[PDB]
């Protein structure tokens, strides 16, 4: 859901995240901190 | 003005 | 998934100490295979190169092939950086670090090569004491040549010690007779008039007329040491005053060697030795065959127009004494080829090795105002771009905006000159400040300012990587010619935020985001504050003003002030823009 | 396959005394049973001894 | 730019952002 | 006059140059003393009178000209002489920079440590060394050179190999020799290991040896080795070419003598232009 | 000059200054030797003739000048013939002060435990170690500092760890290192500690090595390096008397972490 | 008078002949002291000025007028400038000359200023009987091992007979020690007069012991070969000659 959002939201074919966390099912989180690798060409702004 | 040379091996200097 | 042209553009992109980690990371491709070791040394720049071989020297076994591939990688440079102008050459001391490394490693099993291409790479360097010590250890290993003694004398083309290399051109003729008076008569074959000059460039088949490379490389040392030697022995042996002789009349080589052979050589001479050789020699080939200084050039050109229409005029344009004598020497030689009916010479003022010529002895007298009146007359031209690429820094210690622009949008684009990096510094802030002016009044659009740092530019390093089809190969045949892929253009801070300014003056923040962006990509050059410049120009494209004071309010209040004070300065001149 | 995992990428020098051929014997799209593991040693308690 | 012997080699042509995200755990699934 | 000046401290009258007083202007040692005002009022030599200890005042105009402060290290009370009058006096701040981190510098100690892995099956032993510096600029390229020579008369090369692996680190291996014949390396690199950082300018200052028990289901240990280095010193040969990773020689040579070396023409050749005798 | 106060000790000729004899005016050895009574009548330089060593007068002249006194330990009778001259001009109630009821003492001997939990299994070498001192006064910030120099150039701060514990130990985490590199980690912890320690004046005597196993783990090993160093006097200026002379900026420490115990909106204390 | 000569070295005074400085003229070191020359332009003495430690320049002084040296010990920092002084004057050569071997004849050896000695004990267990394998290895040539295994065999007829022990020479630079069949207390005896006999021969040699640091195996499972490593370091500080 995340990839697919962050591709809609860039306008890119396929992005990867990973995650620092890989939690099991049913447990919440919070601030869940992962990193994304984008290609350099966009300028977006972090709110948009 | 430097010679150089391949420094030998125990067996080349052992040859018999 | 990935090929190795992909390999080879993420090596030529990634910086000098990622050489290390890329190199233990695809291992596979260097431990057994020397021939991909120099494919990929052969394809990248010679830092880059020498940054591989003191990773491999840790962890593989090199051979001399790797290190004679370095070694060919730095001539190719040294060759680039002799062709195009801009970047430096190859340093002396990390081709005598790579000899060692090769001969700490591999003793006795070099070859003579090796040896020849030190030589060469610590030629225009001009350490001899390099080429002696050089020469010490290849005689005490019993391998001695006289290709290498060629290049050992021009190495030690100097005006400390060109006696050493005037004795070693004495041993190579001595030991071996008849090299050096062929090589220099190869400069004038029997039977040579001036119907041959016509026919050389006029008639069909390009037949070789007798000069060898081997004996081009021999007339190049011969041209350095005789541009190092003084002129009182150059006028006193044989050898000198038959190169001399015979490089003016030449007649078998293009004129754009012959022109930079007779710039470099007759330099140490003096204008009184320079106008009684050239007027010996115009006396003596054509006898064969056939203030006041400024009409004694009229007499020496008036006399020796058979087909020496480009070197002459550049080589007594070189041996003026200052720049305005190079004026009047274009002005009123001019005006002396309409007087003495010489309308066919004046079709070759405008080659670009002439007002070349004419721009480099106004560059190096710091002139900018008399090589104003060359740009604005004549037509635009491929200019060498060694000379302007420091005109235009001249004219930016003027400090005035509309001559930079105007030569720059109407004599180097149309001619395409590639200028280096700290012109193009100097030509955007000119630009700036001109466009800042038309903005108070109220023409450099930003698409054309964008291109001119991407399409105008020149780098230092030579594109060497080939496609993947686009190779000799050993089996089948190719469907496509070998074809270079060109080096994305890098682009220093200042030149973005040079053209952050432009982009915002001229009121299309567009530009400056995808500058950015190409900058993130080609080089991962991030600005310490660009994540307020991004929203600065979003804000700037969305009209919200407020917004962009509180932005500049947050950076004050989270960095320092002297970092807010280039966001206030962006500001403004946004607020000028958009009024 | 924790106490067998190398921390992080890790690489050493080449010599011809160690290979490591490739030549497996068996498909490589398949990684079921190729990992390495210790076998697991577990101690005794003092009931034990 | 200096290379420290572990340090990650990040591609060129690409950038990495953090992303800091939260969801309930009961509507999803899960991670991956 | 400008070139003498004598300065009467302590009963001791010593004679010295102008340019050795204010070598350091800014400082409150040569601001409180007018030597050019001085030199005007006695034209024969200034005359200055200080109160300190006389054996203390030769060690800071003795640091004037030699740029080096050594201190006493047995007497703790002129020790604190030199501490104080080039506190009060300003002498004290220029003489030891607080520097902010090309040239390499060699620093005050170094501990080498050698992690050896040991194999013994019935009266024979395997050993490899991991032989490891403390810091940059150690030539180990001059270490190993110093192990492959005397080494290479006692046993050949297809028992040990030695190859460097950092700029810090070497290696040493042994491949299952007897123990008459492993404690001979083991001892012999040890010995090169010390004697290599003697000519660097240190001395070995202490040493400890630690064995490690075998793993629960082989026969490997580990002898870890360390050395401690202290500052000691205050500061046409042969080229013998080997390559870092070395080959293996086993059986018969693949490719012959004469195609080792490489050999230029006899067309090519030319006469020596220096003397060989 | 009128200034200046030749004296003649033992022998040897000294000269000093009026208000360095007066600087205490209580003792009797200023009260019973007036210097600007003796100025009236000697026009050039007063002269006083003493029955003092001249090698003793050097430590009494020279404690008045630098309001500090450093007895030799090697010698038993200047130690004696100072303090007995201390007594007898009564000068030692202000040379040692009574003590009533915070500066650091360094002490003659330091020992420094090195306690490594090592875990290497096939190529893989996982270290944890615990640096920590005998005494305080030591500036462990100092000694992180010549560790974060180092290592960070020579691996990524992802593998490793440091940071302090106490004002006597500090700490060193490593997790998952190779062979070469961690034989790098160690060697160069080892090098800044002594750096560190040799900096401070003191010169190691001996080191010695302590191994263990460890009971819940099998390829752990407990190796402990204990450090014995030996106070001298380095050639250039210690941070003892350094720090009294030339007081060096302290710089700003790291931000700490405030934890959080508590989940929801939590109205403020009161 | 006028054979004195005055060195400054270091802020002391030292005064001395002209021929002990000039006892070896070969040396640089007498090369950089011109002391005909000097004695020529002054009349009345030569002043020469050196950069050197006034201690250390009591050992060198003290070499040329008394044939002796005697390297401190309890300083490093001292012995380590003596030696590097030597070295760079060009007088260790004439101190500690070169040894001469009668094995042919080939005489031409440099003994080593630091050097190690590995002592390894190989204690084995096999059907109810131990045993102990010493291995003696020194670090470079030209000690006499020869001489060595006579002072061990010597000092150890009259402790145990020939049946129990063995000792021979296996190189040039290592010896072997091999023992079976002992008592548990009489071990003791056999190890602690070999490092008795160890120490005292590398003294005979000019050497001085620097430190001495012993490892063991602490493994308490049973292990074949147990090792005890006695590691030496030797400071040469002084040379013997014998008659």
């Amino acid at each position: 859901v995340l990839e697919e959002a962050l591709a809609v939201a860039l306008d890119v074919n396929t992005v990867r995240v990973v995650a620092g966390v890989i939690p099991e099912v049913g447990v919440s989180v919070r601030r869940l901190c992962c990193h994304v690798d984008v290609p350099s060409h966009i300028e977006l702004q972090p709110r948009t | 003005m430097k010679r150089i040379v391949v420094p030998h091996r125990w067996s080349e200097m052992n040859r018999v | 998934g990935y090929t190795f042209a992909d390999f080879l553009r993420r090596l030529e992109r990634s910086p000098d100490s990622h050489m290390a980690p890329l190199y233990h990371e695809h291992r596979e491709l260097f431990v057994r295979r020397h021939d991909m070791f120099a494919r990929v040394i052969s394809s990248v720049t010679w830092s880059k190169g020498v940054a591989l071989v003191a990773a491999a020297g840790y962890t593989q076994a090199v051979n001399v092939t790797i290190y004679r591939a370095l070694l060919a990688r730095m001539l190719l440079h040294n060759r680039h950086v002799r062709q195009c102008g801009a970047g430096s050459v190859v340093p002396w001391s990390a081709a005598l670090r790579t000899y060692s490394e090769a001969i700490a490693t591999h003793g006795n099993a070099v070859p003579t090569r090796m040896t020849l291409s030190a030589l060469r790479l610590c030629t225009p360097a001009r350490q001899w004491v390099a080429a002696i010590s050089l020469l010490m250890l290849s005689q005490a290993n019993d391998k001695l040549t006289l290709p290498m003694l060629i290049d050992a004398a021009g190495c030690c083309a100097t005006p400390a010690a060109w006696e050493k290399a005037m004795a070693l051109l004495g041993r190579f003729h001595a030991q071996s007779l008849q090299v050096l008076p062929d090589s220099i008569q190869s400069l004038r074959p029997v039977g040579t008039s001036a119907s041959t000059v016509d026919a050389a460039a006029h008639a069909l088949l390009p037949r070789s007329e007798g000069p060898t490379p081997e004996q081009k490389h021999i007339l190049t040392v011969i041209n350095k040491v005789v541009s190092a030697v003084p002129w009182q022995v150059a006028l006193s042996n044989e050898m000198c005053r038959s190169y001399l002789t015979h490089l003016v009349a030449s007649t078998t080589l293009r004129p754009t060697e012959k022109t930079a052979s007779l710039t470099t050589a007759v330099q140490q001479l003096p204008w009184e030795a320079f106008v009684t050789l050239m007027k010996t020699v115009t006396a003596t080939v054509q006898e064969g065959s056939q203030s006041n200084s400024i009409i004694r050039e009229g007499v020496n050109l008036l006399q020796s127009e058979p087909e020496t229409a480009i070197p002459f005029i550049t080589t007594i344009l070189y041996k003026l004494p200052s720049a305005e004598a190079a004026a009047l020497f274009l002005s009123e030689a001019t005006s002396a080829y309409r007087n003495s009916s010489s309308a066919v010479v004046a079709a070759a003022i405008r080659h670009p090795v002439v007002v070349g010529a004419l721009l480099k002895r106004c560059a190096d007298s710091n002139s900018w105002y008399l090589a104003a009146s060359i740009f604005k007359s004549t037509s635009p031209t491929a200019i060498p771009c060694d000379v302007a690429s420091d005109l235009v820094i001249q004219m930016r210690r003027a400090n005035q905006a509309p001559l930079v622009v105007d030569v720059l949008q109407k004599y180097i684009v149309p001619s395409r000159t590639k200028l280096t990096e700290e012109a193009i510094e100097a030509a955007l802030l000119c630009v700036l400040v001109h466009n800042r002016a038309l903005a108070k009044a109220s023409g450099v659009h930003w698409i054309s300012a964008l291109s001119w740092a991407t399409d105008l530019l020149e780098e230092g390093v030579e594109s060497r990587i080939l496609q993947t089809g686009t190779t000799p190969s050993v089996g089948g045949v190719n469907h496509e010619d070998p074809t270079v892929l060109l080096r994305k253009k890098t682009l220093s801070p200042r030149i973005l935020s040079l053209l952050i300014y432009i982009c915002v003056n001229a009121g299309s923040p567009r530009g400056g985001l995808f500058a950015l962006g190409y900058a993130r990509t080609v080089s991962k050059t991030e600005l310490e504050l660009s994540e307020e410049i991004t929203a600065l120009l979003y804000c700037m494209m969305y009209d919200r003003p407020r917004e962009a004071e509180s932005i500049i309010q947050h950076a004050v209040k989270k960095h320092g002030e002297y970092k807010g004070k280039y966001l206030g300065r962006l500001l403004v001149a946004s607020q000028e823009a958009k009024g | 396959r924790a106490a067998m995992s190398p921390g992080g990428f890790s690489t050493g020098a080449v010599t011809e005394e160690n290979f490591q051929p490739k030549a497996t014997g068996e498909s490589h799209r398949v990684t079921r049973g190729k990992a390495p593991k210790v076998t697991m040693e577990k101690g005794p308690s003092n009931l034990d001894r | 730019e200096l290379y420290v012997p572990g340090q990650q080699i990040i591609p060129p042509g690409l950038t990495r952002y953090r992303v800091d995200v939260q969801y309930q755990g009961n509507d999803f699934d899960g991670w991956w | 006059a400008s070139d003498r000046a004598v300065i009467n401290a302590g009963g001791r009258r010593f004679e010295t140059l102008f340019s050795t007083l204010h070598r350091y202007p800014d400082t409150p040692f040569a601001q409180l003393f007018p030597l050019p005002g001085r030199g005007a009022r006695q034209h024969r030599g200034r005359e200055f009178f200080l109160d300190v200890t006389p054996h203390v005042f030769e060690y800071i105009l003795g640091f004037l000209r030699t740029n080096q402060l050594n201190l006493p290290a047995e007497n703790l009370q002129i020790r604190a002489e030199v501490v104080y009058s080039m506190n009060q006096w300003g002498l004290l701040e220029h003489a030891f920079p607080p520097e902010v981190i090309a040239v390499v510098k060699l620093p005050d100690v170094c501990v080498v440590q050698v992690c050896d892995h040991m194999q013994h099956d019935q009266g024979v032993k395997r050993h490899a060394l991991t032989i490891t510096y403390g810091a940059d600029g150690f030539q180990l390229r001059s270490l190993i050179r110093r192990v492959r020579r005397d080494l290479e008369r006692q046993l050949s090369s297809t028992y040990w190999q030695c190859y460097q692996t950092n700029e810090r680190a070497a290696f040493f291996v042994t491949t299952k020799v007897a123990n008459g014949t492993a404690d001979l390396l083991t001892t012999s690199v040890t010995q090169q290991l010390v004697e290599h950082t003697e000519s660097m300018g240190y001395s070995l200052a202490s040493s400890y040896v630690t064995l490690s028990p075998d793993v629960v289901h082989t026969s490997v240990r580990m002898l870890i080795h360390n050395f401690t280095f202290r500052r000691s010193r205050r500061v046409s040969e042969t080229i013998e070419a080997e390559p870092n990773i070395p080959t293996m020689h086993v059986g018969p040579r693949r490719e012959p003598l004469n195609a080792a070396e490489s050999i230029p023409p006899r067309n090519e050749r030319a006469v020596n232009i220096w003397t060989v005798d």
